[PDB]
């Protein structure tokens, strides 16, 4: 966004019961993902890995073992309540990463501030045959 | 189990021909057919069948019998449904024919 | 980061259990290996070919050693019609006391296994008599296997690895292999036959101690330096002759009587001697054809580019095709595998009718197992040939290199080829199933005369042209006034006619309407398998549903649920679906062979003639009648030597059903179940201390199809081999 | 102005397209100078489900 | 991880980025289409290959292409 | 007497099969009174059996070593010998009807394609045009030959969807 | 001594062998549903009573189809009518099951 936000350790979490679907040993060994949002009131949502949880009026915090869970929760919140949340990634050593838009106005928009990457100016099907790139290590679509 | 139930019995189904219960043998073999025919819709997928349908569409396009409705392969859920339906129908009719012929020719 | 996949660094980065399976599956896919050039790829293939040669020679050396040790080869030599062959002894410590007793077959002491491989007949035919000679053969083949392994190790060191152009030498490789690998090899084979097997079949022992003191022919090479080769065919073996002695025998090394031996029911040894000598001479002559360093010879690209018919019949003809075959190894592999499968099918169709080994026709289960084995080998090699042709079409095929040639024009109208193959397959299946069901129901109503019996007139007409006088057709070589009969009337006609008019042998059996129907069902199976394999090969690089199939590799799962669904869209998936039809087709041909030959051996050929028309009779008199002895292997009242065969039958059923387990269910329900098992192991007392290093993941979709096909084919082969061997060996 | 007439029947020669050697109706041609300004509508859907597609100038000729 | 490529046939309905529940695709300004937009894949290492963008792609052939291979702990969708 | 098959009129196994079928059919006749309706049905079945055995004989049909009649498939051999009724004339008999269905399907496809939203016509059939084409398809090979020469039957592949290989 | 039979085939194409000798001077398909046992438990003597039962069943089937047409097209109940779960349970416990059990006990 205008300034990259850093998540606060103090923020509360929604009330929930014990769910078997949740954080695993991959949270300890490898990285895990953290989702934050600011609420207007107390509403009931469904976690992507568990049941139903009543969320807190104000800031909130969710920990998800996968980024797909984080974006599923994000899409659910945006569809149901026009919520617009954001999620992060927390590594094993404590490193924090920001994957939800670095530009801040979502991938649906453009913002004229990001550079085209992995884009081919040729048409699909105009790529060369694999014989022409044989024993080179480069795929026809990677050119 | 095999020798003393499925082979000790079913000797009347195979020799049912020329008798009152020959239709049970016909039903048995048709059930074998349908049970075996289901494994196409179970093992296979859709892309190969869609490409074969494309070739058949080209064949019908060459001499202008192209249907207005585009021929498409069955959906993946549709293919699974056809496979399980044919498999269940074949197995049920197989056991039905075998049980009825054995219990009629003996009991 | 691991290093178990050394050829693939990316596969080593996979932290799941998929790394081990993909590392094992892509172990010898050198073309997709990381950092591999063409020359090193060819060198690795050379080393692997040497390794396969060493493995083959070690396996046959072990077969020789095991036969010489635990077999009854001397007892088989003394009495072939009575004493059974023995493969290896059975030392299974889980065997019971009745189990040890019930497997001392063939007049042995310990538990032994009856050999159905046919090596006893073959080794008795080629003059091997004592087990000392088999021991020497085993140690010599072990030595040559070690030599081949050393040579494979030899061509991997510096200053010994051949260059890329050495492998790409097309004319000289063909010249040398045709002249030497076939020509002088066949010449040495017929020389060994004439030196050893011809005197050993006439009571004269020829060995390394006295082969320089004995002579093959009494004329002593005077016919060869002169022109009088007719002296070698002057006194052939008479009808009343035994293969172990010299009762009424003659001194002839090259003859062409034709037919079969009256006693051994096999082709004459001198017939095969002149056959391999003529083949050797012809192959040595044909091996001096292609162009080498000398100024004479033929160039392959010149012949390919010259053979372009005018008026645009084949477009550019065969131009630009030499580099296509040379640069693409998959084209050469597919051509080699196609020819190998065709030759294997020819071998299967030709040993049974023309037995080349003494007392092979008497051993019914041996002939049946040999036929079924080589037929399934031929079919699998066919499927591999078509799959590797598809691999050629997707991996290394340049339309710009060969534009307008036969390959580009075949790819031009591929839809027409696929559609016509589909039409002929649909038409054959529709009509064949129509008459089979029609004759089934007509037989069910107690009136079997109403069934449609289409008499095979074309094949019986051919048989009459080949000498079968049972059908009464006035044809050439069957009438005495025909020029075909007069040509060769004193050469091999009275032997071939006597062999083909005798119904006791397997030479050109009489065929009825059921034979015709099962032949057209076999044609339907071949046609449908050809249809799917050809369609997968032509659609390997592009299709209307997915033009960019060449960019996704040969073996990829799918493209997704978009565009209606793209399941099993790869040419690998076409091969995987075609293996089932291959298994069904070879099952059909082996069912036909086994039932017809079983009814011939039992003497009731009328039962097969009147029962192979309708499928219920097929089932009742093949799968039910012949399985009575199979399932009684370990009956609770009594157990006999067929216990391994019933156990193997049920084993094949179980592995077939496990193939069904992998084939019906797909990955995506299994991943969630494995995730629940992961939560079970990770989150339990006394077992959370033990943790996996490779993450348990479900089998990938391509891997799922491969393992389902593997269990399917393994169970299929094992259960059919068990049933066939048990059914043939229980009665005889 | 730079492309075919609006509403005219045209033939698509794009190889990878589903409508190769087919006849479609022009619905709009862009004049802004884009990669594929000729937008056409087809009577028969593709496998995805859409019925309209855009092509370049060299991929569109009048059918005979 | 997997390789996601976007070709010039894209015309920008900004719907392929909504169908991807992994934040792999992003939209950059462009000039080769009426909408002046073009799909881009900055976080291509976070893609699993679910091909939902291919289902959402309306062009024939598809502007966005996802190629499988070289799987990792994030592209395999394991939470363990 | 071709391919070692005796005629059905002079075959011993054919008559033995007829005697066996008459024996089992008359076995069920002893369990019913002659004035019953199952007796009449069994009598009609026996009459149909005797009529079928009589008509299958003396018609050029032949059989060999089984008592079950055989069919000759080779043309010419089925023309020099009286065997064209087995498969030779049924071949043209089926092809006439097979070409009948293909022709009326082609004419209906062509007629429906020159109409607005032709996909609806496949699921919403029209009776008067289909029945008119059904009764105007007797001369199917005459319509097929004339369309073959002039290009209306076929179509050049420049308007035919072809694979992108 | 007489096997049950309630399906009679036509003599059209070889099906006369399916009319098995079930005894009692009758030929037909030997049935397996056990309807004869049910018609012996529920006291039924002649075919007139079975004809009356069949005609009454046809009349009630026409009444049920007319009831479906009426209760959808002519007089469709509202959602609150279907949501009366207590009335549904009471009427299908005491009414349907209880009334049918008492009527069958009386019969
Ligand atoms: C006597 C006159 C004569 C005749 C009869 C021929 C005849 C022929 N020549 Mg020719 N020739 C002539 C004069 C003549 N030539 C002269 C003066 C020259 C100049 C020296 C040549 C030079 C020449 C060359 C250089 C070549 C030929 C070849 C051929 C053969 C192939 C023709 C062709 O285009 O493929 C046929 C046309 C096609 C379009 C092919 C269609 C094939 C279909 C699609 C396959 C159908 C498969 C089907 C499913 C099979 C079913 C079987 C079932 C069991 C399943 C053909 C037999 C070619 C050859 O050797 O081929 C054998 C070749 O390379 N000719
Ligand atoms: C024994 C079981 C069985 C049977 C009967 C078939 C039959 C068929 N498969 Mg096959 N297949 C099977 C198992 C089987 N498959 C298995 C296990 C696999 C592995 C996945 C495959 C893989 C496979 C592939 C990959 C392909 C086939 C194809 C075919 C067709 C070949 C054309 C032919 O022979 O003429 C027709 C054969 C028939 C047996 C006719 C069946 C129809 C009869 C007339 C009954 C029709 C219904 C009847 C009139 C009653 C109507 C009412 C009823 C519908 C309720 C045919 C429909 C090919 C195909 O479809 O291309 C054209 C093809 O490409 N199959
Ligand atoms: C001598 C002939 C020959 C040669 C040189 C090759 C060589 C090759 N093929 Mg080909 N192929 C052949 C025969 C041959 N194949 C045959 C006969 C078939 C049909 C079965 C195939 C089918 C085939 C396919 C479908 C594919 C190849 C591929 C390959 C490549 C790598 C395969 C490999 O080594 O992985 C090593 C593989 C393993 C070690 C796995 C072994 C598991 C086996 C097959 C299962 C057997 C079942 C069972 C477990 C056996 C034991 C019985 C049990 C009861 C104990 C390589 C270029 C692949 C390729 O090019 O990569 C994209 C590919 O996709 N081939
Ligand atoms: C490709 C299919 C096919 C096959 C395999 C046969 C096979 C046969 N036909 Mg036949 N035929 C066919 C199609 C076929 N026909 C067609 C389409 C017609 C036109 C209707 C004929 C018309 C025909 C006649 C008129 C005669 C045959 C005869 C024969 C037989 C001897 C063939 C020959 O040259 O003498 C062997 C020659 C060796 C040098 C043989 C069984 C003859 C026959 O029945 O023999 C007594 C005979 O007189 N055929
Ligand atoms: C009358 C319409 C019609 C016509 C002229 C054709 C013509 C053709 N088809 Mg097609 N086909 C049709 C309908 C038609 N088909 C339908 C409805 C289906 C879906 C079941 C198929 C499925 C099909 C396949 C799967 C294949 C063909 C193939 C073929 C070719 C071989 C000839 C043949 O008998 O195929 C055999 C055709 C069938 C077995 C389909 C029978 C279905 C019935 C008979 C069609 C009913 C149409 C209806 C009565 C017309 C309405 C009449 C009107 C007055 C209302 C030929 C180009 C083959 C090919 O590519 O050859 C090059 C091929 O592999 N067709
Ligand atoms: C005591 C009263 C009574 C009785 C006997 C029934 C009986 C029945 N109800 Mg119920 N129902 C009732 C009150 C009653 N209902 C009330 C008060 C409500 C509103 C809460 C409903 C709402 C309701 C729903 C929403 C449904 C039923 C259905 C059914 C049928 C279930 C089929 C079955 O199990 O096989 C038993 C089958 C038979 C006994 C066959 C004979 C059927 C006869 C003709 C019905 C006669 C009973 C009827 C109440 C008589 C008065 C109707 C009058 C206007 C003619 C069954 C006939 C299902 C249905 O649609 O079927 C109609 C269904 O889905 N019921
Ligand atoms: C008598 C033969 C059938 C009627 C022939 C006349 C005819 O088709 O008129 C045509 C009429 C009406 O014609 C209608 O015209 C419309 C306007 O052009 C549309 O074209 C309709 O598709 C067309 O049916 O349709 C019928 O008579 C339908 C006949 C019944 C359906 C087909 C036969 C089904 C038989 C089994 C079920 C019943 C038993
Ligand atoms: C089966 C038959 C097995 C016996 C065949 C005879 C071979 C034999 O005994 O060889 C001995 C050892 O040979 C060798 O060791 C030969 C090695 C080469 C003696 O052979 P020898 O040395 O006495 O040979 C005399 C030549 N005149
Ligand atoms: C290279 C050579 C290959 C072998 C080759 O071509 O050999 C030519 C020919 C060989 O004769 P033969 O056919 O008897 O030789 C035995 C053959 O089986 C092998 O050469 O030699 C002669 O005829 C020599 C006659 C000398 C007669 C001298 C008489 C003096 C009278 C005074
Ligand atoms: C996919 C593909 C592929 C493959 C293919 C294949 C696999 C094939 C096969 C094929 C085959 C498998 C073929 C076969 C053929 C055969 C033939 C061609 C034969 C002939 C014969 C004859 C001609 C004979 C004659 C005769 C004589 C001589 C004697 C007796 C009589 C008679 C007359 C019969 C490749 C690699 C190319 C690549 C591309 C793609
Ligand atoms: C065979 C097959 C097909 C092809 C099958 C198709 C297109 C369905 C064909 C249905 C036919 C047209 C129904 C009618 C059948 C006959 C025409 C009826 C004849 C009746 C007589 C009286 C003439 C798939 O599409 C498929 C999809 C997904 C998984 C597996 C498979 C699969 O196995
Ligand atoms: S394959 Fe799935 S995760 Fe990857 S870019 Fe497409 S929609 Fe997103
Ligand atoms: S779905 Fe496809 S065409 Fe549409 S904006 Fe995305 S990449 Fe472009």
């Amino acid at each position: 966004p205008w300034k990259q936000p850093e998540l606060d350790p103090d923020t509360p979490s929604p009330i929930f019961g014990g769910s078997t679907g949740g954080l695993l040993r991959k949270a300890q060994v490898e990285e895990f993902y953290v989702t934050t949002w600011e609420s207007p009131k107390e509403q009931i949502f469904e976690m992507p890995t568990g049941g139903a949880a009543i969320m807190r009026k104000g800031p909130n915090l969710l920990k998800l073992a996968r980024k797909e869970h984080c974006l599923a929760l994000t899409t659910q919140l945006r569809t149901k309540f026009r919520m617009s949340p954001c999620f992060y990634r927390v590594y094993a050593d404590g490193k924090v990463e920001y994957l939800h838009p670095k530009d801040g106005v979502y991938p649906e928009k453009v913002n004229a501030g990001r550079v085209g990457v992995n884009q081919n100016m040729r048409s699909i099907g105009k790529n060369v045959d694999p014989i022409k790139v044989k024993f080179t290590g480069s795929e026809p679509f990677e050119i | 189990w095999l020798r003393d139930f499925l082979w000790a019995q079913s000797s009347q189904v195979i020799q049912s021909y020329g008798s009152a219960l020959s239709a049970y043998g016909l039903m048995f073999l048709g059930a074998h057919f349908v049970w075996a025919f289901s494994l196409m819709f179970l093992f296979s997928g859709r892309g190969y069948w869609q490409e074969l349908i494309e070739s058949i569409v080209w064949a019908h396009n060459k001499l202008r019998v192209a249907p207005s409705i585009q021929p498409r392969a069955l959906s993946i859920t549709q293919g699974r449904a056809v496979g399980v339906a044919h498999y269940l129908l074949g197995g049920i009719a197989t056991t039905w024919s075998f049980f009825l012929a054995r219990i009629i020719a003996v009991g | 980061t691991k290093l178990f996949p050394k050829f693939s660094q990316g596969l080593a980065q996979d932290p799941s259990t998929r790394r081990i399976w993909y590392g094992l599956a892509t172990a010898h896919d050198f073309e997709s290996h990381d950092g591999m050039t063409e020359e090193n790829l060819y060198q690795k293939i050379f080393a692997s070919h040497f390794g396969q040669l060493a493995i083959i020679f070690l396996w046959t050396s072990g077969n020789l050693f095991h036969v010489a040790w635990q077999g009854n080869f001397e007892q088989w030599v003394t009495d072939p019609i009575h004493v059974r062959p023995i493969a290896h002894a059975i030392w299974d410590p889980h065997f019971g006391q009745p189990a040890v007793e019930a497997f001392t077959r063939g007049g042995a002491s310990g538990p032994v296994n009856i050999a159905t491989s046919g090596v006893y007949q073959w080794w008795y035919t080629i003059g091997l008599r004592s087990n000392q000679e088999l021991y020497v053969s085993s140690v010599f083949l072990a030595l040559v296997s070690a030599v081949f392994l050393f040579a494979g190790w030899l061509h991997l060191q510096p200053n010994f690895q051949p260059s890329l152009s050495w492998f790409k030498d097309a004319e000289s490789r063909l010249n040398h292999h045709l002249a030497g690998l076939f020509g002088v090899s066949s010449l040495a084979w017929t020389g060994h036959l004439v030196h050893v097997a011809i005197p050993e079949s006439r009571g004269q022992h020829v060995g390394w101690d006295n082969f320089l003191s004995v002579l093959p022919h009494p004329q002593g090479l005077t016919p060869f330096w002169s022109g009088n080769w007719a002296a070698y065919a002057q006194n052939p073996d008479t009808a009343s002759h035994a293969f172990g002695t010299a009762d009424g025998s003659g001194t002839a090394i090259l003859t062409f009587l034709g037919g079969f031996h009256p006693q051994t029911q096999s082709l004459w040894l001198s017939d095969m001697a002149h056959h391999h000598l003529a083949i050797a001479v012809l192959f040595i002559v044909a091996g001096h054809m292609y162009r080498t360093n000398f100024g004479i010879g033929h160039r392959l690209e010149a012949i390919l580019e010259a053979h372009t018919p005018p008026a645009g019949g084949l477009g550019a003809g065969h131009k630009g095709l030499f580099h296509t075959v040379n640069n693409s190894l998959h084209f050469q592999l597919g051509l080699a595998l196609a020819s190998v499968g065709t030759i294997t099918s020819l071998v299967a169709q030709h040993m049974y009718s023309l037995p080349p080994y003494a007392y092979l026709a008497v051993d019914f289960t041996t002939q049946a197992s040999l036929y079924t084995h080589h037929q399934y080998i031929a079919g699998f090699i066919m499927c591999g040939a078509f799959a590797h042709g598809a691999i050629f079409f997707i991996r290394d095929y340049d339309p710009e290199q060969n534009k307008g040639n036969v390959l580009a024009r075949v790819l031009d109208h591929k839809e027409a080829i696929i559609s016509h193959l589909s039409w002929v397959s649909l038409f054959l299946g529709f009509h064949t199933l129509g008459l089979y069901v029609h004759n089934d129901v007509v037989q069910a109503f107690g009136t079997p005369e109403k069934q449609i019996l289409i008499e095979p007139v074309f094949a019986q007409w051919i048989q009459a042209a080949q000498g079968k006088s049972l059908y009464g057709f006035d044809l050439l070589l069957a009438s005495s006034s025909s020029p075909a009969y007069s040509a060769g009337q004193s050469l091999w006609l009275p032997g071939w006619l006597e062999a083909i008019n005798n119904n006791q042998n397997s030479l050109f059996l009489t065929i009825g309407p059921g034979d015709f129907l099962v032949h057209h069902a076999i044609a339907l199976g071949l046609h449908t398998t050809t249809l799917i394999l050809v369609k997968g090969a032509l659609d390997a690089r592009g299709s209307k549903l997915m033009p960019d199939k060449k960019d996704f590799g040969y073996s990829f799962p799918c493209d997704g649920p978009g565009r209606g669904g793209t399941c099993d869209i790869s040419a690998y998936d076409a091969f995987y679906l075609a293996v089932f039809w291959m298994l069904n087709t070879i099952g059909w041909v082996t069912f036909y062979w086994h039932w017809k030959h079983l009814t011939l051996w039992q003497g009731n050929v009328s039962q097969f003639d009147e029962s192979s028309t309708y499928l219920m009779g097929w089932l009742r008199d093949y799968l039910w009648l012949n399985s009575s002895q199979l399932i009684n292997g370990y009956n609770p009242f009594g157990m006999n030597s067929l216990s391994v065969w019933a156990w193997t039958f049920l084993f094949g059923h179980l592995v077939y059903a496990t193939g069904f387990m992998f084939l019906i269910s797909w990955r995506g329900y299994w991943q969630e179940l494995i995730e629940t098992l992961v939560w079970a192991h990770e989150k339990t007392p006394l077992a959370n201390l033990v943790y996996w290093k490779d993450k348990p993941v479900a089998l990938s979709i391509v891997q799922a199809r491969l393992v389902g096909l593997a269990h399917f084919s393994v169970g299929y082969i094992f259960t059919y081999a068990a049933f066939l061997i048990a059914s043939t060996a229980g009665r005889f | 102005e730079i492309g075919p007439k609006r509403g005219s029947l045209v033939k698509v020669l794009r190889p990878e397209s589903y409508w190769y050697n087919q006849v479609g109706k022009v619905v709009s041609v862009d004049q802004s100078g884009i990669r594929y300004p000729v937008v056409v509508r087809f009577e028969n859907q593709n496998y995805a489900g859409v019925s309209t597609n855009n092509y370049a100038l060299d991929e569109v000729t009048d059918p005979p | 991880a997997h390789v996601v490529k976007i070709y010039d046939t894209c015309i920008g309905c900004t719907q392929c980025v909504r169908a991807c529940p992994l934040d792999v695709l992003e939209m950059v300004p462009w000039d080769g289409c009426k909408a002046a937009q073009m799909a881009s894949s900055p976080r291509t290492e976070d893609c699993v290959g679910c091909k939902r963008c291919e289902t959402a792609c309306p062009t024939d052939f598809l502007s966005v292409r996802v190629y499988l291979g070289n799987e990792s702990t994030r592209s395999l969708g394991l939470a363990y | 007497d071709i391919a070692g098959l005796t005629p059905c009129s002079e075959s011993k196994a054919y008559n033995k099969l007829e005697r066996k079928e008459l024996k089992v059919l008359d076995k069920r006749l002893k369990k019913y009174e002659p004035g019953s309706a199952p007796y009449l049905a069994l009598q009609a079945t026996k009459e149909r059996t005797e009529n079928r055995f009589k008509t299958y004989a003396k018609q050029g049909l032949l059989c060999g070593n089984d008592g079950l009649p055989h069919l000759i498939s080779d043309p010419g051999l089925a023309l020099r010998f009286n065997h064209a009724g087995e498969v030779f004339i049924p071949t043209f008999g089926f092809l006439y009807v097979a070409g009948y269905i293909g022709h009326v399907g082609r004419q209906y496809i062509i007629l429906s394609k020159e109409d607005a939203k032709p996909t609806d016509k496949e699921i919403i059939l029209d009776v008067p045009l289909a029945l008119k084409l059904a009764f105007q398809g007797w001369a199917w090979p005459l319509a097929s030959i004339q369309e073959l020469r002039n290009g209306s039957l076929l179509e050049k592949d420049e308007n035919i969807t072809v694979s992108p290989r | 001594h007489i096997k049950p039979s309630a399906q009679v085939v036509w003599p059209i194409v070889g099906q006369e062998i399916l009319n098995g000798d079930v005894g009692g001077g009758f030929q037909g398909i030997q049935i397996t549903s056990g309807f004869f046992q049910l018609w012996r438990a529920s006291g039924i003597t002649s075919e007139l009573q079975l004809y009356s039962t069949a005609i009454g069943g046809l009349v009630l089937a026409a009444a049920c189809f007319f009831a479906g047409w009426f209760h959808y097209h002519k007089a469709a109940p509202k959602l609150e009518w279907f949501q009366n779960v207590e009335s549904m349970l009471n009427h299908h416990l005491a009414g349907l099951l209880g009334l049918g059990s008492l009527a069958w006990a009386g019969h």
